């Protein structure tokens, strides 16, 4: 409901209809060849972009303005990956900005990036290629994968049949155990 | 509130609790012999005696508000009559009252009618003639500033 | 009639809404003391579910086996410790740990 | 306590008198307010200044990279593919030339062209005004300013030259001064160091007017010996308090 | 529109922040019913002296002078302690010997006391000052209000909250006198363009041009008709506040010059509001009801004066820094900042040359220095 002027949202949380929703498809075509929808549910990482495209169309007025903020004036069911996809985008988009010249020497972060948003989907063809020669993956996999599906030993020893009856006698249960489970759900 | 001023209060009140109940003759002997009210002159500057005073009474017919024993309340009543009538200094001050405190010391009035506390209705008749009183809806001054 | 007994709720916006795969099971972890107390039960019976539910009154028979599971496939060598030791059934013992368990949670929860 | 009484802030409605006021031009004294500059503001403004240079100036070899690009792509000849990679190669080579050149002229001139709306409502957050970032940059954050205080040989070349010019045009007497500063400080110390325009020998002309304040404004023993000045032009505290404290 | 029932007893509803709600003009009808006053005169005394007092108590209960001769005499000064407070086992005496220390250490003789007498005079201003005329004399038992003013925010938002001042108004009078006596800083601004035509004498101020002006207490919209240029801001408040649902419920509106202090409802230490020139704002804070006394004014002409004038720091001129500043001017080259502030001597002899041309392109406006009034 940003598009028009309701009683609720004030005018300045309102911004341009189509402006917006070409940001945030640039936004999620990025997402989608870094590697970040697939696997994971579209729409969270739909949420994040367009949260982040309302951001940087202002980022003045709304730079204190949080997720569960902009979901409550919006009227939308937050959902719960929705911050972590968001703190996904706004790592790759550090990355295009130390990529980039003039914002690694500005030394922006999660919160101050947000101003130059724009700029990185200005060439972000250039910058996504560079970030790769430099794969997005869970962070539970990115940790040092060092040994990688360890081996493990192959152990065919079969014996002849068997190994001997004082395993068979080890799991048969004892008349003393016998009458304590009988006692017990008697 | 004042504070060095609340704890003499208090600590006189404590003494009249130990006074007899309403004579007047122990309060004329703790006149005579610990002199209560000393700070009142001094070497001081005009705004802060000004505001000395002013706390004084204020405070000290705050406390004749809630309900104590007859010594307490004879005690802080007439040591207010005291200060009020020593009051050597120039400027204007009256003593702070309550809309409702008036009403309360009328029943008080009406009580001594039938108790034999004379001394102390004809000291309060005296104070009341002296133009002591001035009232408002709370004993001290309150904004919104919190 | 309803005499203001509920507060009318301004939800299920008309426009979308999403799914949510997730809705009860929110188990609670274990702790050391228990996983203890656990391989105990474990060398005690066996690998019977419903006793070691039926002796477990705070603990689900659910949250029991999925421990078992994920112990058979991480910690093989404790189970078959547990299988190899063995002791008889204690039933009133047994109830004074549980109050002692019960004790310790109480702690913890001061804590 | 808070100063939004009837309308809290959700919906207040900007009324016909409102309107009216703000489009007369009665600014009382709330947007002349001026807030003194921080260190980090100061930071954030050169580092501001800084990107918004190299950016204007990488965009257009930007677009040209991504139109040789674009040739590479669609041309399928091979004898214009050696010349469209030297070009490339050029135009990275004149990227990394731009990127090496040192910290020290990529912040202009004192007096170029930038976009200060711009820089203040992408950086601060539109706290600093464009006009008051413009002059800031303009008189109070160049590297080629002199910092160093008077060394007591600029009063009174200073005051010559206003006498010979007119007293006019700060800048052009700060350029005929020719010590590398901004009018601006000239100007402020030269008039903080000078004498008063000793307006007359305390006619009592003066002293009456003095005696209207006193009887008009004044509060017990306290004088406002600013309300003072106000009126009595040409004059200065320090001796209007020891003067007329007496007599 | 009648009056919220209510009891005149100021019954609290918050600790020690305010009260509930009330009204004013039966809250001063009961205060001077429940006593018969008669002593705002200043008549005490300048002989037969006993007869009178004894037949005074023969009215009284006692009829008798056993105890009054004896306290008389006991409620004396001859019998009371200039000289130095030592000697004696006291408490406050030892902080008054730490502040007489901590004075002699920095503070020299007796002075550096501003506020202090300002109140001083602000006070002694109103005692015992006589109306020029004898019908303008203050009955006994007038209502007395104490209403603190918060309108500006250049001050101290870290002092503990102190803005600006505090007014005494009478209760029979009109609020139309309060609206008017209110020193508001926007009321003596002037709007328009003179870089131009900078010694043209600036026409139509502000108080002149937006009359609009009206008070809210309690829901009680009280509109200014008085001036045939008034309009109505309320109009677009009430529009705003019923378009939708939010909670609040109908609003009365009344006139200004047909609803006194008394006739209002209000709770004492509640802030309401007193809007003008559209976004002008005070927040109203009435804090004290009381009666009017011999000590205090005894002239309706001026009961309403000022009793807390906030000081404030005036503007100076940013080229000299000696004069305060009159002229504002904004998109000035020759000016060092864009928020820039001259004197008439100052901006004269800069933004123009020797015979009055506008030098370079600028926008000046008349600069009202909020320092004014004081």
């Amino acid at each position: 409901k940003l598009f028009q002027a309701s009683p609720s949202v004030p005018a300045k949380y309102v911004e341009d209809k189509e402006k917006m929703l070409s940001r945030t498809m640039q936004l999620v075509e990025l997402a989608n060849e870094t590697w970040l929808v697939t696997g994971r549910h579209p729409l969270p990482v739909i949420t994040a972009a367009t949260f982040l495209a309302w951001q940087s169309l202002q980022p003045a007025d709304r730079l204190s303005c949080s997720l569960a903020r902009f979901c409550k004036l919006a009227n939308v069911d937050l959902p719960y990956p929705a911050s972590s996809r968001l703190q996904e985008l706004l790592a790759v988009l550090l990355r295009m900005a130390e990529q980039l010249a003039w914002l690694r020497v500005l030394r922006l972060d999660k919160r101050s990036v947000v101003k130059h948003i724009g700029d990185l989907l200005q060439h972000r063809q250039s910058l996504v290629r560079s970030a790769f020669r430099d794969l997005l993956l869970p962070p539970c996999m990115l940790k040092s994968p060092k040994r990688i599906c360890p081996v493990p030993p192959v152990s065919t020893v079969t014996g002849d049949e068997n190994i001997s009856d004082s395993e068979i006698e080890q799991y048969l249960r004892t008349p003393q155990e016998v009458r304590d489970f009988q006692r017990a759900q008697a | 509130t004042p504070p060095g001023l609340q704890t003499d209060c208090e600590a006189l009140l404590s003494r009249f609790q130990e006074t007899d109940s309403v004579r007047f003759e122990d309060f004329t002997e703790l006149w005579r012999n610990m002199k209560f009210g000393t700070i009142f002159c001094g070497r001081m500057r005009n705004l802060e005696k000004n505001m000395f005073t002013k706390e004084a009474l204020a405070l000290a017919w705050r406390y004749f508000l809630p309900p104590y024993t007859f010594q307490i309340r004879v005690g802080a009543l007439y040591l207010l009559y005291g200060l009020y009538n020593t009051q050597l200094c120039q400027p204007k001050q009256k003593i702070r009252v309550a809309l409702k405190d008036w009403d309360e010391v009328l029943k008080f009035q009406q009580d001594l009618v039938n108790a034999q506390h004379f001394d102390a209705a004809y000291i309060f008749r005296k104070l009341r003639l002296d133009r002591a009183f001035h009232f408002t809806a709370m004993p001290k001054l309150l904004s919104y500033r919190m | 009639c309803v005499v203001e007994e509920n507060d009318p709720i301004f939800e299920r916006g008309s426009t979308t809404t999403y799914s949510s795969f997730r809705k009860n099971y929110y188990s609670k972890p274990w702790s050391n003391k228990e996983t203890d107390m656990f391989f105990l039960a474990i060398s005690m019976v066996g690998t019977d579910f419903s006793m070691i539910g039926q002796l477990f009154p705070h603990r689900a028979r659910i949250e029991i086996k999925n421990k078992f599971k994920r112990e058979e496939k991480t910690n093989g060598w404790r189970i078959d410790k547990a299988f190899q030791e063995k002791r008889p059934f204690d039933f009133d013992f047994f109830a004074h740990l549980l109050q002692k368990v019960l004790a310790e949670e109480e702690k913890r929860k001061q804590k | 306590p808070y100063f939004k009484d009837k309308v809290t802030g959700v919906g207040p409605p900007a009324n016909e008198d409102t309107r009216e006021k703000a489009a007369q031009g009665i600014k009382a004294f709330e947007e002349l307010l001026v807030t003194k500059w921080k260190n980090w503001e100061k930071a954030l403004l050169r580092k501001s200044v800084v990107s918004d240079r190299l950016q204007r100036l990488l965009q257009p070899k930007l677009l040209k990279l991504e139109y040789l690009h674009q040739k590479q792509s669609k041309v399928s000849s091979e004898l214009e593919r050696q010349a469209l990679e030297k070009q490339g190669r050029e135009a990275e080579k004149e990227i990394q030339d731009i990127n090496q050149l040192p910290e020290e002229a990529l912040l202009g001139n004192r007096l170029d062209s930038h976009d200060w709306e711009k820089i203040s409502n992408i950086n601060f957050e539109g706290s600093r005004s464009a006009e008051e970032i413009r002059k800031f940059w303009q008189n109070s954050e160049h590297p080629s300013i002199n910092k160093q205080e008077w060394s007591r040989e600029e009063e009174e070349r200073l005051q010559a030259i206003a006498a010979a010019h007119g007293h006019l045009e700060w800048q052009k007497i700060a350029e005929e001064l020719g010590t590398s500063r901004s009018a601006f400080q000239c100007l402020q110390k030269f008039q903080q160091h000078n004498k008063a325009l000793k307006r007359k020998e305390w006619t009592e002309e003066e002293d009456r007017m003095l005696t209207q304040l006193v009887q008009e404004m004044r509060v017990g023993s306290h004088i406002p010996y600013r309300r003072i000045v106000y009126y009595m032009e040409g004059r200065d505290s320090m001796q209007l308090i020891y003067r007329w404290t007496k007599s | 529109v009648s009056g919220s029932g209510g009891c005149n007893f100021p019954e609290y509803e918050l600790p020690e922040l305010n009260t509930r709600a009330f009204h004013v003009g039966a809250f001063g009808e009961l205060w001077r019913g429940r006593l018969r006053g008669a002593g705002d005169l200043s008549l005490r005394e300048p002989a037969a002296d006993s007869d009178r007092e004894d037949a005074a108590v023969a009215r009284d209960l006692d009829c008798s002078l056993e105890a009054a001769a004896e306290l008389r005499a006991v409620c004396g000064l001859d019998k009371l302690k200039e000289v130095i407070p030592e000697n004696t086992d006291l408490v406050t005496l030892g902080v008054r010997k730490r502040f007489l220390e901590h004075r002699e250490e920095t503070i020299t003789i007796d002075r550096a006391c501003r506020q202090e007498t300002f109140v001083y005079e602000m006070e002694s201003h109103a005692i015992g000052k006589k109306p020029e005329n004898s019908a303008d004399m203050i009955e006994e038992g007038e209502l007395i209000l104490s209403v603190n003013i918060l309108y500006p925010v250049i001050f101290h938002k870290h002092k503990e909250h102190k803005p600006y001042q505090t007014m005494l108004v009478l209760g029979s009078q009109k609020l139309t006198q309060l609206r008017d006596s209110i020193r508001c800083v926007s009321d003596l601004q002037i709007g328009g363009e003179f870089s131009n035509t900078p010694d043209q004498a600036p026409e139509h101020i502000s108080k002149d041009l937006y009359k609009s002006a009206f008070f809210y207490f309690e829901g009680t919209f009280y509109n200014d008709k008085r001036y045939p240029e008034c309009r109505d801001l309320s109009r677009t408040i009430i529009e705003w506040s019923e378009s939708h649902d939010r909670g609040y419920g109908k609003f009365q509106t009344a006139r200004m010059e047909d609803f006194t202090f008394n006739d209002l409802c209000i709770k004492l230490g509640f802030p309401y509001l007193y809007c003008h020139q559209g976004d002008c704002e005070h927040v109203i804070v009435i804090t004290d009801i009381r009666l009017v006394h011999h000590d205090d004014c005894l002239d309706r002409t001026l009961y309403p004066l000022l009793i807390k004038k906030h000081w404030l720091w005036t503007r100076k001129c940013f080229v000299c820094k000696m004069y305060t500043a009159r002229w504002v001017t904004n998109n000035d080259s020759f000016a060092p900042e864009d928020p820039c502030f001259f004197c008439d001597v100052c901006f004269r002899m800069l933004h123009y040359d020797s015979e009055g041309n506008k030098l370079g392109e600028f926008l000046a406006y008349p600069y009202v220095d909020p320092g004014t009034f004081n």
